[PDB]
């Protein structure tokens, strides 16, 4: 379908002694292709998917020259904004970013983003024209003024444009086997008594990528959501997905329950029910 | 392909 | 930003069988700040080669990770999850329920 790639960065200071630590991950949709983690041994970027093993040495040295640099950046705005925000040098304090892109079916570039934090609230992001800066306070501000007058959104959006969409093409093209693949979810319902007279039904679905699901109950034909417990989507640890959805419901009433699946990989939805 | 942009903020 | 405490979720990769070779997973989320200690159990007793994913974290910012090892389950062994967090008094315990 629509495609995304996004790189997502964290640096958590360590006071008392030395640089903070810094993670680096990237995603094709919903598949990490590579890491970097300030506490490995090697000091590079790794691969993590199979797809990404073919770039040659220069792309992993201009990706790991660009990570590292990012986390130098990193441990100089740690400091400079616990200074702005009259901070101890006692506390652990944490930097995100998110940044990336999204194309659609026809590889055309639809959207960009590149967005960060200071102790998990929103610091400065780019808006979605690519031209204008949101900050969140008065040192986003500072930021803000100081960013424009580098011309830093210019070069953001033409990354984000440019080279990201043109990278993100190239991968979506070369990991096609798994990245255009679409895994639709295996269902099946279970059934655990909590009395003797009702009973628990759980709607399940495993092994489904993308992650993106919509898991409902109705009951006589109409979505229910009262005595109903949704659980968060979650990973399996083999690349796919799972979610699962539940209702109590009186013993002997079961048929009139349905359970609800909608996902990419499933050109109609799917309706389960108790045998 | 990571970004190679990487300016201060203050 | 405000301390949340990580949500839990303690599950097997595949359903389980008794017997059967399979993997268990804790998946702590939604959690600030990032410091996080976790263990899988057995028995009350740390399972020894946990790995775990790379950090990284959800729209609103909090983080998640998953942390696994293969295992197999049985009638007798009870499995289950431990997580520390600056928001937890003591280390919190998820025991592992094949149905959820
Ligand atoms: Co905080
Ligand atoms: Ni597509
Ligand atoms: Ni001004």
């Amino acid at each position: 379908g629509s495609h995304s790639m996004r790189y997502f960065y964290t640096s958590v200071s360590r006071p008392g002694r030395g640089e903070p630590r810094f993670i680096a991950v990237g995603y094709v949709d919903d598949t990490q292709f590579v890491r970097f983690d300030s506490d490995a041994a090697s000091q590079r970027m790794e691969p993590r998917a199979p797809w990404i093993e073919q770039e040659g040495p220069e792309y992993w040295d201009r990706n790991t020259r660009n990570v590292k640099a990012q986390s130098q950046t990193d441990r100089v705005d740690l400091g400079t904004l616990r200074g702005y925000y009259n901070q101890s040098e006692a506390g652990s304090h944490t930097i995100q970013m998110m940044y990336g892109c999204d194309v659609g079916s026809d590889g055309r570039f639809l959207r960009g983003y590149r967005q960060d934090a200071y102790d998990g609230k929103d610091y400065i992001a780019l808006k979605e024209d690519l031209r204008s800066w949101t900050a969140a306070d008065m040192a986003a501000q500072t930021t803000k003024h100081k960013w424009e007058a580098a011309h830093v959104a210019e070069q953001w959006r033409a990354y984000l444009e440019g080279t990201c969409v043109e990278w993100l093409r190239r991968y979506l093209e070369n990991g096609k086997e798994t990245l255009q693949r679409t895994d639709a979810p295996k269902t099946h319902m279970t059934h655990h008594a909590v009395s003797d007279h009702e009973a628990t039904l759980r709607c399940w679905a495993l092994s489904f990528y993308p992650a993106e699901i919509t898991l409902t109950w109705q009951r006589d034909g109409e979505d229910q959501t009262q005595d109903t417990e949704l659980v968060e989507t979650r990973p399996a640890g083999d690349g796919t997905f799972q979610k699962w959805v539940a209702v109590v419901v009186p013993s002997g009433q079961e048929q009139r329950y349905t359970c609800h699946v909608q996902h990419e990989g499933l050109p109609k939805p799917l309706t389960l029910r108790w045998e | 392909e990571t970004s190679p942009l990487t300016a201060e903020k203050l | 930003m405000i301390q949340r405490t990580p949500k839990i979720q303690v599950y097997s990769r595949h359903p389980a069988e008794n017997g059967k070779s399979n993997f268990l997973n804790c998946y702590v989320s939604g959690f600030h700040p990032s410091d996080i200690e976790v263990d899988l159990l057995k028995n009350g007793e740390r399972i020894e080669k946990v790995e775990h994913s790379d950090l990284s974290f959800s729209k609103d910012w909090s983080f998640y990770l998953l942390y696994y090892t293969e295992f197999t389950p049985t009638e007798k062994d009870e499995y289950a999850c431990r997580v520390n967090h600056v928001t937890l008094s003591q280390p919190k315990i998820v025991k592992w329920d094949r149905d959820m």
